């Protein structure tokens, strides 16, 4: 039994989920053109 | 060259005021028992 | 009077207050409710 | 025995106070006599035409330098790679003139150093240790390879090697940035990582160790007689080190394994300076660092700066000011 | 005249003389060309 | 030996992957969609390609007033259009 | 718990850093940034 | 040790080595003190770096 | 310059064959565990 | 002036190092 | 008794897998927010009105190119702060006046001391002497006088260091040609630090790792190694032996040698930020008086000194028009130093 | 602004799944902590 | 006026030699064992 | 290796220690005119 | 310089004076 919520999984998150924002962001900028 | 008149004696004391410092107690370390 | 830069100055102020009284009640209740076990 | 053996014994032996072996036979000599000739020279020399247009730089203490610009000069660039010692020459003078010391100090200089390397593994031999102390000084050997050799040869001319002093290394550097954009390839990236992490880890290891020493002194004494040298036990925690490491980071980020922290130490700086020794040793060849020199482009086709277009302009000041003399055509290609 | 008991006898070895010697020197060596400019 | 849940349970869990199956891409396309959209040009006020000058200008819109760069700046954008 | 096998995730896991680095690399030869 | 005149008179205010208040005493006060001298540095920081401009105060020679 | 050419030769020649010499004299027995 | 000086620390440097080292404090296990 | 402050005392310094302590209130904001505004500014915001440069993954920029770059010289030294006088809280045009670039500074600068007190903190918790928290005074040395001290010195942050890797190396470039910084008898002891530090690195993991003792019968001799065992897992009596024989002289005494590894590095750092507050005000190590007056009457005295002073000011003409736009430099081809035919 | 609202719905729609998977553990571990 | 240039540091090693000589004897004397 | 025999404890005593001090520095007083010159 | 010299020489010995009386190492009857 242990927790699912922890101080560890919010410094997980802080910096996992914009991670994954921005390298979508940045693929996107892969396909911009002049 | 046109140096810096005192920079002999400026090196000079550079060198000699710590190391004399160093070897005084050096010396009495090892006059100690 | 007070110039703009003046109620800038305060909304900076209240601004840092908030985010530090805020931050300060959340440690607070968590430490209260998830005490150590002695 | 008979002399040979005895002499052989005597070079072999692990005894001498300084050991000699095979590779010090070469060693010692080759090292004296790069030695002497440098200090000599350092002192005394008379200026060199180091790029070949008779236009002679004084690199010695009595020709008007002081520590921080003196040098040995490199030979002449109408010398080239063609081998000059002191017999090639029709007189000292000329010899001088032209250069020959820097040739005959890096020459044994670079064998001495090689068989420094040899000689670290041949003790480790004698001692009965493992063998790797010599692989870790590869990586300072092989910089001075790519710096006084194998730079010169891929540019065609020891007057492109790196002078030996302080502001001629200086300005070696700064020609190397205008010519290969050097800061831009990530072999010398991955070598400051190297130097910068070797740093950082040096200060990290000596905080760390120093932090759990185990008090075995009186506040009134260096801590350093708790330890006595050869003792059998360690002399800190490495358990209260990595309890402290692994919570400052997190308990995973720690070597708990000494045998792993210390090959972390070697390993670390010696990639990072194989890897910086193998960037002047490539670009030696002209493949040279990134450039995105206009790679940004509006829609109409202006050039739209980055911070690599800033560094262009300041090799540009570089590259139009060196060797101001030597360039008679338009492009540098050596 | 009673002693004064915080006196604490000075210790430096030999090896520290040398390191010090080197530290003095070489920074000697260093900046003697800016102090003679 | 901290207390949570150790991460390569995690990780290799079913049900984490039915959460995050999802969750990881809808974060993907989220930023994907940040500058597909337009949207990051006009929150940072950064300049499409077709922005940094006016058709004719090739002077770069500096900023050389402190207390009224705001001001400059929109006047600069104001001469694009 | 434990029913997805680790290197697998590990595989695929490194297979997609391989995908957007790619990704990235060929951006710096196409639209913006490719000096055309 | 040597007792002088002068020994004598200032002994009582050398002789309180260790004596405290208990708990934590006037420490909310000194709190209290401490936020606003970190807030009177940062008015006339801002002040001098002109991100706080008040009238009548021109931070220039020109004073 | 010529009798200095033929000095240097002869000393590094010297020592190159002390080098090698050197070498060849049971090398690998030269330590302080199993000699073979 | 400045060249003797220069070539005077430099020679103390070496002298040193002889020193260092023919002359250490020789190691001693306890 | 056990007070709110000390029952927020007991949840702090939890036994967690990221410890938090009192120092984690300052530590964790500011260096998330310093970290995600470079990631932020280096992945959407340009330099166009700053420095007339692109300088963002949205614009066309690589991971070496990207930067957050220094506001214009115009502000001088402001804070910059999103509610001040300059930007009035407007997002946008913050970004467009750097105001990323004090936000990541001056965050920055407070997660540095909060980490420095998180060292402190975790030592004093476990039981160790605090040295890892006084060898960290060397990178807050670095920060604070490169990122702080040299542009407060300079005509605004505009000079201070750009955050980015092409930036710092334009820092660099600018740092040769303006100060001559690599003449600086501050930066020398700084390099003696650093490579110093790294051959220290290098040479004592490798000594270590070739003088182990035999703990194990696996020729890969990382398991022969037991955290809690008291013996020492290499031999320093063969150690010394060894570099004794080699070099002249060895360590004999480990804490002198792990003292000794602090002491280098962390002492080279704070040796080149004493120079990089001289170079805050000029006050530079550029050039040897008595060569160039002998330089000015003698035309073919010539040293390698004089040599670098001929690209300094190569880099500074030819690089000053497009580095400071404040300043409208326009300098005609006929002006340019150049040497012969380049 | 319409394109916030586009941005913003893949992350709201994955807050809203994750939340649902999780609910019945998340007040499960809020329960023992009380 | 035009004095000799090396008269400072003659004047001063001739001070500081022989005054260090007498001061490591003096304090090496007072170190030894009582 | 044995020890040598002939070695000799050195002492100044704070009276010489003076009295050398006073001779150096009046000798410097005196012979520093003639070395400016 | 030269002064300074003169001077600093000067207040040496003053100094020494009262080292010399002060501080002297004390007779005593043994
Ligand atoms: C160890 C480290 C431990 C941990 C470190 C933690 C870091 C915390 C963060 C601190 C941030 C400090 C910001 C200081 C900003 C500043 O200075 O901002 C600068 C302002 C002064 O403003 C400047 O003033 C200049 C001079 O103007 C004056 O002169 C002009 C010309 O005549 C005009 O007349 C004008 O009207 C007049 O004001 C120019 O105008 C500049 O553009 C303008 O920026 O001073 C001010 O706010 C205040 C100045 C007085 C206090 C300064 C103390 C702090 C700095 C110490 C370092 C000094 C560096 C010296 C160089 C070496
Ligand atoms: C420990 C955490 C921490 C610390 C030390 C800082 C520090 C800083 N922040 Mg950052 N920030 C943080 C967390 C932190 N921040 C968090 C969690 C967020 C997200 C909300 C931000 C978002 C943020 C932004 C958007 C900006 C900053 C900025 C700054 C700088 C200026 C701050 C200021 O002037 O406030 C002043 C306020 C105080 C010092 C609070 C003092 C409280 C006193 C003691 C109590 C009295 C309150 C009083 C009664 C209220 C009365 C108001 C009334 C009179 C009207 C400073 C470096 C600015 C910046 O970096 O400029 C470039 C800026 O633009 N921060
Ligand atoms: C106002 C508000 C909101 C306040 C909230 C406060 C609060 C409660 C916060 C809680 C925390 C939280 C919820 C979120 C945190 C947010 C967040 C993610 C912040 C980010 C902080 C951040 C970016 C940190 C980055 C720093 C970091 C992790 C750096 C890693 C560096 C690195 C390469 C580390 C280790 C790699 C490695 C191999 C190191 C070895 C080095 C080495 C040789 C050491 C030598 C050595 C090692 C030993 O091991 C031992 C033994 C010994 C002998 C020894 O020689
Ligand atoms: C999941 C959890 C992850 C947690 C991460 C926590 C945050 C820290 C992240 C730091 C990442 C910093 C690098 C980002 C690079 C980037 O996005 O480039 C994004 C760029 C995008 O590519 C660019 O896109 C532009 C779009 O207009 C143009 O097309 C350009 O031409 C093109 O180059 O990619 C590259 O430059 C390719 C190489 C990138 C590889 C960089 C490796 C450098 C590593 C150095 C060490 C730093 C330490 C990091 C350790 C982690
Ligand atoms: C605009 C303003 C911006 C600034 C605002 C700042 C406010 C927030 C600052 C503080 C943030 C701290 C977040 C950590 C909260 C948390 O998840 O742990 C606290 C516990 C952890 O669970 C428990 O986890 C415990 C382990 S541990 O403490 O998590 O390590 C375990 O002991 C226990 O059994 C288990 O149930 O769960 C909660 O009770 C969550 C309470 C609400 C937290 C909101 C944030
Ligand atoms: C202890 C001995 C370890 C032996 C290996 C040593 C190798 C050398 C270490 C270098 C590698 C570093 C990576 C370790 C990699 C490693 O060893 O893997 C092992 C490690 C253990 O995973 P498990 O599945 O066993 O998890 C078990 C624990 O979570 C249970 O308590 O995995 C991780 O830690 C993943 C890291 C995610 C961490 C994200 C947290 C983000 C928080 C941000 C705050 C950070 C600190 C802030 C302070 C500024
Ligand atoms: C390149 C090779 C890298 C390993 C050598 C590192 C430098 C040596 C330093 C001085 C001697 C230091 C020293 O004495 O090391 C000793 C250390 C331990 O020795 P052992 O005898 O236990 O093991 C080595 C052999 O005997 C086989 O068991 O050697 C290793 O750990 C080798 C690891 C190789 C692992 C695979 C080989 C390649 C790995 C690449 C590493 C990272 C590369 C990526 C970077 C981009
Ligand atoms: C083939 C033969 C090659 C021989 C080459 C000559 C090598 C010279 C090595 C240095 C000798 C002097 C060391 C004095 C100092 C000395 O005797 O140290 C001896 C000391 C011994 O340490 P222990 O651990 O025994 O001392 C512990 C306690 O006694 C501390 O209180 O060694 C170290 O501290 C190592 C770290 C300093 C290493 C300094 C290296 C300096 C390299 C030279 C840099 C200056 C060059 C200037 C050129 C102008
Ligand atoms: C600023 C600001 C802020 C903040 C924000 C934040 C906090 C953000 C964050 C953000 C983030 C947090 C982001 C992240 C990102 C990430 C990324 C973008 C990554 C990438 C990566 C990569 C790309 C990788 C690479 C690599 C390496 C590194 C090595 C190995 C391999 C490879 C190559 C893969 C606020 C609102 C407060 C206010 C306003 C201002
Ligand atoms: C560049 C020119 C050199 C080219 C030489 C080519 C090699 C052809 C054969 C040469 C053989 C040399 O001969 C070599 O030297 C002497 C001569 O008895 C021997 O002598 C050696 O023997 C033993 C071996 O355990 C050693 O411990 C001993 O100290 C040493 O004297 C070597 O065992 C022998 O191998
Ligand atoms: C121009 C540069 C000049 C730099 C001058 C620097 C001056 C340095 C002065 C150092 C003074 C040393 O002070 C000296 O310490 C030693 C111990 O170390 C004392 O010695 C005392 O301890 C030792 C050791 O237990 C006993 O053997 C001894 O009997 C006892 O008197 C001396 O009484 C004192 O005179
Ligand atoms: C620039 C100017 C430089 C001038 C430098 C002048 C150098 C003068 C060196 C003086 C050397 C003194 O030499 C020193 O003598 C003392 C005794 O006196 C010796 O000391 C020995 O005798 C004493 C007294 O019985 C014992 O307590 C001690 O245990 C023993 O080792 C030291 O082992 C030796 O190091
Ligand atoms: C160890 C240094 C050896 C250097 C020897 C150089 C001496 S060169 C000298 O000059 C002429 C050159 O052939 C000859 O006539 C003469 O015999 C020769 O000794
Ligand atoms: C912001 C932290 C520093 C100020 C701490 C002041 C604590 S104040 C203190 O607190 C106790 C509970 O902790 C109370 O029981 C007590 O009555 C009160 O005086
Ligand atoms: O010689 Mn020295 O530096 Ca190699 O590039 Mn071409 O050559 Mn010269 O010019 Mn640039
Ligand atoms: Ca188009
Ligand atoms: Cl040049
Ligand atoms: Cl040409
Ligand atoms: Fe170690
Ligand atoms: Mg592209």
């Amino acid at each position: 039994s242990y927790p699912i919520f922890t101080v560890r999984w919010v410094a997980v998150h802080t910096l996992a989920v914009p991670t994954i924002f921005f390298l979508g962001a940045i693929a996107a900028m892969q396909f911009i053109q002049r | 060259m046109e140096v810096n008149q005192l920079g002999l004696i400026a090196t000079a004391l550079f060198v000699l005021v710590p190391s004399v410092f160093l070897i005084i107690l050096y010396v009495q370390t090892e006059s100690q028992q | 009077t007070i110039t703009p830069s003046l109620k800038g100055f305060f909304i900076g102020l209240l601004s840092g207050a908030v985010v530090l009284g805020l931050t300060f009640a959340v440690l607070i209740a968590i430490s209260q409710i998830d005490k150590v076990q002695r | 025995a008979n002399l040979w053996e005895r002499f052989c014994n005597w070079v072999t032996s692990t005894d001498n106070r300084l050991y000699v072996g095979w590779f010090g036979v070469i060693m010692i000599p080759t090292l004296l006599a790069a030695t002497i000739c440098f200090v000599i020279a350092f002192i005394a020399a008379p200026p060199v035409d180091i790029d070949g247009i008779r236009e002679p730089v004084s690199g010695s203490l009595l020709y008007g330098n002081n520590i921080i610009t003196g040098a040995v000069v490199p030979s002449s660039n109408a010398i080239g790679l063609h081998f000059y010692p002191i017999w090639e020459a029709a007189s000292l003078d000329e010899w001088l003139y032209n250069g020959g010391p820097y040739q005959l100090i890096i020459f044994h200089f670079l064998l001495g150093a090689s068989c420094y390397m040899g000689r670290q593994w041949e003790l480790s031999y004698r001692l009965g240790m493992r063998p790797w102390i010599c692989v870790a000084y590869s990586a300072p050997l092989a910089s001075a390879f790519a710096v006084f050799l194998i730079y010169p040869i891929g540019q065609g001319s020891f007057s492109d090697g790196m002078p030996l002093g302080i502001s001629g290394t200086f300005n070696f550097m700064i020609v190397f940035q205008a010519e290969h954009n050097i800061l831009m390839h990530p072999f010398h990236q991955l070598g400051v990582a190297g130097v910068f992490g070797g740093a950082l880890f040096c200060a990290m290891h000596g905080s760390l160790v120093t932090s759990s020493l185990i008090r075995e002194t009186t506040e009134t004494e260096s801590a350093n007689y708790g330890y006595k040298f050869g003792q059998e036990e360690e002399t800190y925690n490495i358990v209260a080190a990595h309890g402290y490491f692994g919570r400052l980071i997190f308990q995973y980020a720690s070597f708990n394994n000494s045998r792993s922290l210390h090959f972390f130490l070697a390993a670390w700086p010696v990639v990072g300076v194989w890897f910086a020794a193998l960037g002047i040793s490539t670009m030696a060849f002209n493949l040279n660092g990134f450039n995105f020199n206009h790679s940004v482009i509006d829609a109409k086709g202006n050039v739209i700066n980055t911070w690599a277009d800033i560094i262009n302009r300041a090799n540009l000041g570089m590259e139009v000011m060196h060797e101001r003399n030597a360039h008679n055509f338009p492009l540098d290609l050596a | 005249m009673e002693p004064n008991p915080n006196r604490q006898p000075v210790e430096l070895n030999r090896t520290s003389l040398y390191l010090g010697l080197l530290l003095i020197l070489v920074l000697a060596l260093l900046f003697s060309s800016y102090f003679f400019n | 030996t901290t207390g949570e849940r150790p991460f390569s349970d995690i990780i290799t869990s079913v049900r984490y992957w039915v959460i995050h199956s999802i969750t990881i891409p809808a974060l993907f396309i989220a930023g994907w969609l940040f500058v597909s959209t337009g949207l990051a040009y006009d929150v940072f006020g950064t300049p499409r390609p077709d922005s940094y000058y006016a058709q004719e200008q090739r002077s770069i819109p500096l900023v050389t007033d402190r207390f009224e760069a705001k001001q400059q700046v929109e006047t600069f954008l104001e001469q694009l259009k | 718990g434990g029913r997805i096998p680790l290197w697998i995730v590990a595989t695929v896991a490194g297979m997609g850093v391989i995908v957007i680095v790619g990704l990235f690399f060929y951006g710096a030869y196409a639209g913006l940034g490719s000096s055309l | 040790a040597r007792r002088t005149w002068l020994g004598d008179i200032l002994r009582p205010l050398n002789s309180e080595y260790g004596k405290v208040a208990p708990g934590w005493g006037t420490t909310p006060l000194m709190a209290v003190f401490m936020g606003l001298f970190l807030v009177f540095l940062l008015i006339i920081l801002e002040i001098y770096n002109s991100t706080l401009i008040l009238d009548g105060v021109n931070v220039s020679w020109k004073a | 310059m010529e009798t200095l050419k033929i000095t240097v030769y002869i000393v590094v020649t010297f020592f190159v064959l002390l080098f090698v010499f050197g070498f060849l004299s049971g090398d690998p027995a030269r330590n302080p565990k199993r000699k073979d | 002036m400045e060249t003797i000086t220069y070539v005077f620390i430099f020679a103390c440097i070496i002298a040193l190092f002889f020193f260092a080292i023919f002359f250490r404090e020789p190691p001693r296990i306890t | 008794e056990r007070g709110w402050f000390d029952i927020l005392d007991d949840w702090l310094k939890r036994d967690r897998f990221v410890f938090v302590g009192w120092s984690g209130i300052l530590l964790f904001p500011c260096a998330y927010l310093a970290l995600g505004g470079w990631l932020t500014g280096t992945t959407f915001v340009t330099s166009w009105y700053t420095h007339g440069l692109a300088s963002s993954y949205l614009e066309g920029c690589n991971f070496l190119t990207v930067a957050v770059s220094t506001p214009a010289n115009s502000m001088g030294h402001s804070l910059l702060l999103l509610w001040g006088p300059e930007a009035q809280g407007d997002f946008t045009r913050w970004c467009q006046l750097g105001g990323l670039w004090t936000f990541i500074a001056l965050h920055g600068a407070f997660g540095l001391i909060g980490f420095m007190l998180r060292q402190f903190e975790i030592a004093r918790l476990v039981g160790v002497r605090p040295y890892n928290a006084i060898a960290f005074s060397a990178p807050i040395a670095v920060f604070v006088s490169v990122f702080l001290i040299y542009p407060l010195g300079q005509s605004s942050w505009f000079f201070a260091p750009s955050f980015g890797v092409a930036a710092i190396f334009r820092f660099l470039l600018f740092f040769q040609g303006f100060h001559n910084w690599t003449l600086n008898p501050f930066h020398m002891m700084g390099v003696a630090g650093v490579l110093g530090g790294a051959l220290l690195c290098a040479i004592h993991g490798a000594t270590v790792e070739n003088t182990l003792f035999q703990d194990g019968e696996g020729a890969s001799t990382f398991r022969a190694f037991n955290p809690t065992q008291a013996e020492e897992t290499y031999s320093m009596v063969t150690a010394n032996r060894f570099w004794s024989q080699i070099f002249g002289i060895a360590f004999s005494n480990k804490r002198w040698l792990h003292f000794f590894m602090l002491f280098v590095p962390v002492t080279g750092l704070w040796m080149s930020a004493i120079g990089v507050v001289g170079l805050a005000l000029n006050l530079r190590s550029y050039d040897f008086i008595s060569q160039e007056i002998r330089a000015a009457e003698d035309p073919e005295f010539e040293t390698f000194y004089t040599k670098n002073l001929l690209l300094n000011e190569g880099i500074r003409a030819w690089m000053a028009p497009q580095d400071q736009p404040h300043e409208n430099f326009v300098f005609p081809e006929e002006v340019l130093p150049r040497g012969n035919a380049l | 602004d319409w394109r916030v609202l586009v941005v913003l719905l893949p992350v709201l729609l994955a807050a809203g799944w994750a939340v649902r998977n999780i609910l019945p553990y998340a007040v499960k571990q809020v329960q023992k902590l009380l």
